[PDB]
RNA sequence: GGCGACACACGUGCUACAAUGCCCACUACAAAGCGAUGCCACCCGGCAACGGGGAGCUAAUCGCAAAAAGGUGGGCCCAGUUCGGAUUGGGGUCUGCAACCCGACCCCAUGAAGCCGGAAUCGCUAGUAAUCGCGGAUCAGCCAUGCCGCGGUGAAUACG
RNA sequence: CGCCUCCUAAAAGGUAACGGAGGCGCCCAAAGGUCCCCUCAGGCGGGACGGAAAUCCGCCGGAGAGCGCAAGGGUAGAAGG
């Protein structure tokens, strides 16, 4: 299933559940989210949310950064959505000719 | 329910068929037919009634078998679970007993996966 | 009637030891056998392959006596039980056939039972009758591994003129009934 | 297990207290950090507090538990499941 | 197969000897 | 007894493994069994087939005594 | 004492689900290495792990050492089995001051899942892939199915 | 809104209200005629799978069961099987 790693930090089951609820935005596209993996970590300037996810049509790899950790998580999602919507529709572009 | 309480398969050889008894493996298949002088290749369907009762008798009076072997194995596991030793606790939980790791695998003692 | 060993054992050995141990003043007071009732409560032949006749051919081999159908008193939803369904076999054994069946029961059948420990000593009526139940039917000498498909047991009621458990305990044991305790 | 050719191991320092109690008409609660020591019939009936790394666990010794080690009776991991 | 101690092939795998693999 | 519905009881010999022979009545004239009451271990006294063990445990072990006193 | 925990989840592997296979007995053909409280010939005891004797070798000499697949012959007969070897009971060996947590190995018995694997995904272009065994470092021992090497047998396919 | 049962209904019969409660508009080729046989529910104890209750055995048990369906009456010295 979905795995969450908190590198050199400690987090609560509540925060892990928030991440799972935010990753659920990707379920919109109705494609298989295969072993999604979120890495959470703290730089000196703020938090870093990493993610690697494979789908039937490719991989999603994105990194979000921000002072506020929930915002870094959201920036991660925004980058992941635009990658997934690309994987799902790019092949449609050259139907003609 | 011939010997020794298990209707051992015919059509197969005697050394094989004896293994279909709780307490008789390959090692005791070689043993029982050596004492009673029977060709281990002969099929159970071709045992002479003398060979049967000869093979039946030695088999039952020498080793603890089916029912009584099951009772002792249980009674040994029971008392381990009663003196409260470490091997006893692992039997009181279904967890493994011979030092194996449980972070992964251990599905024989645990059973198929219990989803959360 | 016939000359059978268990019957001869009742009259020559058992009756005197009973009179001895209890002091009966009348020959009719000493306990005796009334009947043995065997009952296969099959029930797995409800609306299922109600060709339980396979079992009827088995009890008839065991007893020498064609058993009789028992039918459902009422209907039972949870058992899938409609009133009047055939759900058992009861055969009543008296006189010579009773003696012949018990002779093989004690000598042959009971020793064949898996991991046999002896009959349940507390299974007495409270009023001088005994009841034992069996799991398989290969326990009896007339049933061989070939002819039998499924495993079916029975209930066995041993009825007795003794008025008390103690007297019926004495009669049965002296006949050869093995008791664990 | 331990070679039959060698002996039945008891730390000998724990064993001293066992026999000194048997003589005096035992007993008193024995504190030990000897999980490695075999139970021996001279110990039957006593109660010995066995260190599991954190606490000394008072364990009463009976007839049936003689071939074992003292550690088998003071488990070291507290665990009550998940959930 | 190789995981079966009670056979020669299993003893070759482990790297040991015994009744089922003599020296 | 009704007719044509009952298997006829005939004189019968049952044969156990221990040479025991039983002259009784049955619907098979000759029968073979693996065990009878003349040789079954619950019947024939405390015939403990294999394990007339005792226990044997626990102090039973006795290997050995050389630990000092 | 813990790092070896265990409702779960992923990565890497080992062994398999059998007949081009499994088992037994007999019989060949390597390379690279390691080895003076070390490697151990050969003898004896034990079914065995191993133990007691005891020769040789500062080692192109003596030893680990048998290579395995293969070859010969025999068993098995399509079955959860003579497939598979997990799990557990009982009994032993050895290292070690000490194998409870928490060692490897032997023996008896137990004989699980597994009938070729969804979405998805890895490797490999020639002595390669596949398959078979051997050695070494670490090391009292060993959880090595790992790693670094060594040879045996030996393919398929590439339009583009 | 017709029909059935009980109550109201004042111990014959009958007796009203937009009084209190329920049912019918079918069914059965046996669930009918006759002859013969049989006796319940329930409680306790005993009995493989088998349970509160399947089927078996024993003891007690006048009718509390049953009688296709409401209710009432009737009923085993049968109308019940
Ligand atoms: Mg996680
Ligand atoms: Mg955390
Ligand atoms: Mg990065
Ligand atoms: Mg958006
Ligand atoms: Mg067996
Ligand atoms: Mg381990
Ligand atoms: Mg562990
Ligand atoms: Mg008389
Ligand atoms: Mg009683
Ligand atoms: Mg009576
Ligand atoms: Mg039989
Ligand atoms: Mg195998
Ligand atoms: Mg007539
Ligand atoms: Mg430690
Ligand atoms: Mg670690
Ligand atoms: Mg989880
Ligand atoms: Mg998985
Ligand atoms: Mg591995
Ligand atoms: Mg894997
Ligand atoms: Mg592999
Ligand atoms: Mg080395
Ligand atoms: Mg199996
Ligand atoms: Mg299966
Ligand atoms: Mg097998
Ligand atoms: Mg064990
Ligand atoms: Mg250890
Ligand atoms: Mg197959
Ligand atoms: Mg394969
Ligand atoms: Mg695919
Ligand atoms: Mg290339
Ligand atoms: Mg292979
Ligand atoms: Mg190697
Ligand atoms: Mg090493
Ligand atoms: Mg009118
Ligand atoms: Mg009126
Ligand atoms: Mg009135
Ligand atoms: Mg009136
Ligand atoms: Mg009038
Ligand atoms: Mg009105
Ligand atoms: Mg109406
Ligand atoms: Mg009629
Ligand atoms: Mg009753
Ligand atoms: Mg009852
Ligand atoms: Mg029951
Ligand atoms: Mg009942
Ligand atoms: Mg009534
Ligand atoms: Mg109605
Ligand atoms: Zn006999």
């Amino acid at each position: 299933t979905m795995n969450i790693t908190s590198k050199q930090m400690e987090i609560t089951p509540a925060i892990r559940q928030h991440v799972a609820d935010r990753l659920a935005k990707l379920e919109k596209w109705q494609t298989h989210l295969i072993n999604p993996h979120i890495i959470l970590s703290k730089e000196p300037q703020g938090f870093v949310a990493d993610a690697t996810i494979n789908t039937p049509n490719g991989v999603l790899v994105a990194s979000g950064k921000h002072e506020d950790m929930y915002t870094a998580i959201n920036e991660l999602i925004n980058k992941l959505e635009r990658q997934l919507n690309k994987l799902q529709h790019k092949g449609e572009a050259r139907r003609a000719a | 329910a011939r010997i020794a309480g298990v209707e051992i398969p015919r059509n197969k050889r005697v050394d094989v068929a004896l293994t279909y008894i709780y307490g008789i493996g390959k090692a005791r298949a070689k043993e029982a037919l050596e004492k009673t002088g029977i060709n281990p290749a002969t099929r159970v369907k071709d045992l002479t009634e003398a060979e049967v009762v000869r093979l039946r008798e030695y088999v039952e009076n020498t080793w603890k078998l089916e029912g009584e072997l099951r009772a002792e194995v249980a009674a040994n596991i029971k008392r381990l679970m009663d003196i409260g030793c470490y091997r006893g606790l692992r039997h009181r939980r279904g967890l493994p007993v011979r030092g194996q790791r449980t972070r992964t695998n251990a599905r024989t003692r645990k059973g198929p996966r219990k989803t959360v | 009637p016939l000359d059978v060993a268990l019957k001869r054992k009742y009259y020559e050995e058992v009756r005197p030891e009973l009179i001895r141990r209890f002091g009966y003043q009348n020959v009719w007071e000493v306990p005796r056998l009334e009947k043995v009732v065997i009952n296969q409560g099959l029930g797995e032949a409800k609306e299922d392959a109600r060709i339980l006749e396979k079992a009827a051919q088995e009890l008839a081999l065991i007893t020498g006596q064609k058993p009789a159908v028992t039918r459902a008193k009422k209907s039972i939803s949870n058992f899938k039980l409609r009133k009047g369904m055939p759900i058992g076999l009861r055969v009543t054994l008296r006189r010579d056939r009773m003696w012949i069946f018990l002779e093989k029961l004690l000598n042959v059948a009971l020793p064949r039972i898996r991991d046999f420990r002896g009959l349940n000593p507390n299974s007495f009526d409270g009023r001088g009758n005994y009841n034992l139940g069996l799991r398989e039917q290969l326990i009896f000498p007339e049933i061989t591994y070939d002819m039998v498909d499924a495993l079916r047991g029975m209930d066995i009621a041993v009825v007795t003129t003794a008025e008390t458990d103690e007297e019926a305990r004495a009669l049965l044991e002296l006949l050869g009934f093995p008791f664990r305790k | 297990p331990r070679s039959l050719k060698k002996g039945v191991f008891v730390d000998d320092h724990l064993l001293e207290k066992v026999l000194e109690l048997n003589a005096k008409g035992e007993k008193r609660l024995i504190k030990t950090w000897s999980r490695r020591s075999t139970i021996v019939p001279e110990m039957v009936g006593h109660t010995i507090a066995v260190y599991n790394g954190k606490q000394h666990v008072p364990v009463y010794i009976t007839e049936n538990m003689v071939g074992h080690k003292l550690g088998e009776f003071a488990p070291t991991r507290t665990y009550r499941g998940h959930g | 197969g190789k995981g079966d101690r009670r056979t020669r092939r299993g003893k070759i795998w482990r790297g040991t000897y015994g009744k089922y693999r003599p020296r | 007894m009704k007719e044509g519905i009952h298997p006829k009881l005939v004189p019968a010999r049952i044969i156990c493994g221990c040479g025991n022979v039983i002259e009784t009545y049955s619907t098979k004239p000759e029968i073979y069994v693996e065990v009878c009451s003349k040789c079954h271990p619950f019947y024939t006294g405390q015939q403990r087939f294999v394990d007339t063990e005792g226990r044997v445990e626990r102090f039973q072990r006795r290997y050995g005594d050389s630990y000092r006193k």
